[PDB]
């Protein structure tokens, strides 16, 4: 994880920007899978800003996307 | 207005427009607006699935059944 | 339903409601239950909405016009977003693969088909191992056409 | 009588302890709904602490206190 | 088979939104 983040995680692409594969590893799998489990690997080395959006899932289990809609999965549990 | 537009106002007096519940306001709203002199067209706003039309099915209804006021009471509303 | 009627067939603006409304008109009342399907829906969504007979079906989703669609979890996120209204009439309706030993199940079923489109025998354990074989070499396809495609391929190697 | 003036009252039952800051929130919003805080400037305040504190819990109390609803407040991730 | 408020809303509600946490299953 770099500081791009966005796509390849929770976010997706901006709504307008180019590439409408947005947040298909994370979010989207569980927007289309309501809830599951996630593994977050080694978060020591995750980049910083992004260990600090994730926080919106954290807790007040909210999960807003670039898309512009939001999923707020709380039923998911997620191991760090 | 055949095959133009559908009677609501009918339809609902025929039944299978299912009655309006809890938007009393937005219908009132509606005929406060529709009663006025400027600006006299109101539109529903919001979120898809809370019963946009069904409010103004409800508008029928509640011109069915005359809670509007005289210019509706002897009006017709259509989908 | 789809693709064809709704766009091959159109040289006027409104043939995106010729032809379609119609249809769904047709299809209201009397003529038995019947529902159409979409294979393809992913284009119901319209290229920036526009009612590309798009709005038109979800418009008059009040009663009858029973359709069902399919859409790939992708595709649907994206008619999702470049929509944000058929969703309200269309269900969510989940699809996951097989396990291992359901997709040979499904092998099973489909093993005559196959043995009788190539006239060649077949055995279980083709069947078997086709399914495990393509849990381990095949990741970027599903189980159902992973194990089918070593099935098919296999007998078609053997129809050459 | 509730609504600003023993708002102190209502923000001690909803936010227990951290009487100072309540008292400093009750100031403001007062001259906020009084219409002294002049219109030139919105009021604002920097809440500073300890996490769990319950600095921002009286902030939700406030929007809660005066709009009869903490969802009213809006957030910014100015970290991000 | 008067509409269950639980096991029907929880069951069919479960087969399109998953919510396994919902079903209260004998099998505990
Ligand atoms: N408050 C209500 N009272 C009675 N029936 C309701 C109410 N709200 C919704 N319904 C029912 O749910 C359905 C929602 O209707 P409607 O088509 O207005 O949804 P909508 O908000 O208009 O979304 P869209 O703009 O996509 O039609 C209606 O068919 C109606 O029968
Ligand atoms: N004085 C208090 N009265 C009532 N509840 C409190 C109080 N202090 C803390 N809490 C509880 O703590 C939580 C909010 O704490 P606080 O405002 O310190 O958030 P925080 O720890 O700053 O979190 P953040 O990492 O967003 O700053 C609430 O769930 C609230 O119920």
């Amino acid at each position: 994880l770099s500081e791009k983040y966005a796509v390849s995680k929770l976010l997706g692409t901006t709504a307008g920007y180019v590439g409408y594969d947005e947040g298909g590893f994370l979010t989207n799998q569980l927007q289309y899978k309501p809830y599951s489990v996630l593994l977050f690997d080694e978060v020591e080395k995750a980049h910083p800003d992004v260990l600090t959006v994730m926080l919106q899932m954290l807790d007040d289990g909210r999960i807003t996307s670039g898309q512009g809609k939001t999923i707020d999965c709380s039923n998911c549990i997620v191991i760090m | 207005l055949s095959k133009y537009a559908i009677d609501m106002t009918e339809q609902a007096r025929q039944g299978k427009l299912d009655p309006v519940i809890g938007r009393e306001e937005e219908i009132r709203s509606t005929i406060r607006v529709l009663a006025r002199r400027i600006k006299s067209n109101p539109c529903l706003i919001g979120e898809p699935g809370i019963g946009k039309t069904a409010i103004i099915e409800g508008v029928a209804q509640r011109i069915i059944d005359d809670d509007v006021p005289t210019i509706l009471q002897g009006a017709k509303l259509f989908s | 339903l789809d693709l064809a009627a709704l766009t091959a067939g159109a040289k006027y603006k409104g043939d995106f409601e010729e032809r379609f409304k119609g249809v769904l008109k047709e299809i209201e009342e009397s003529k038995t239950l019947i529902v159409l399907f979409i294979d393809e829906i992913h284009m119901l969504m319209g290229n920036g909405k526009d009612d590309a007979a798009n709005i038109l079906k979800p418009a008059l989703s009040r009663g009858q016009l029973k359709v069902i669609g399919a859409t790939t979890n992708n595709e649907y996120r994206s008619i999702v977003e470049k929509d944000g209204a058929f969703e309200r009439r269309f269900q969510k309706i989940e699809v996951a693969e097989p396990s291992v030993r359901q997709t040979v199940a499904i092998l099973r079923g489909l093993q005559p088909k196959y043995e009788i489109h190539h006239g060649v025998r077949i055995l279980d354990s083709a069947l078997v191992t086709a399914a495990q074989l393509a849990k381990r070499y095949l990741p970027y396809r599903r189980l159902p056409d992973s194990a089918l495609d070593l099935v098919d391929i296999s007998c078609a190697g053997v129809a050459v | 009588n509730e609504k600003l003036i023993h708002m102190e009252r209502d923000l001690s039952s909803e936010v227990v302890g951290q009487m100072d800051a309540i008292k400093a929130v009750s100031n403001a919003v007062r001259l906020s709904r009084s219409g002294l805080a002049n219109p030139r400037q919105p009021a604002s305040f920097l809440f500073l602490g300890l996490s769990g504190s319950g600095k921002t819990e009286l902030a939700k109390k406030v929007a809660g206190f005066l709009f009869n609803d903490e969802d009213m407040m809006i957030r910014v991730d100015c970290s991000e | 088979q008067n509409v269950v408020d639980s096991d029907t809303i929880s069951e069919t509600a479960a087969r399109l939104t998953g919510i396994p946490v919902k079903k209260l299953s004998e099998s505990e």
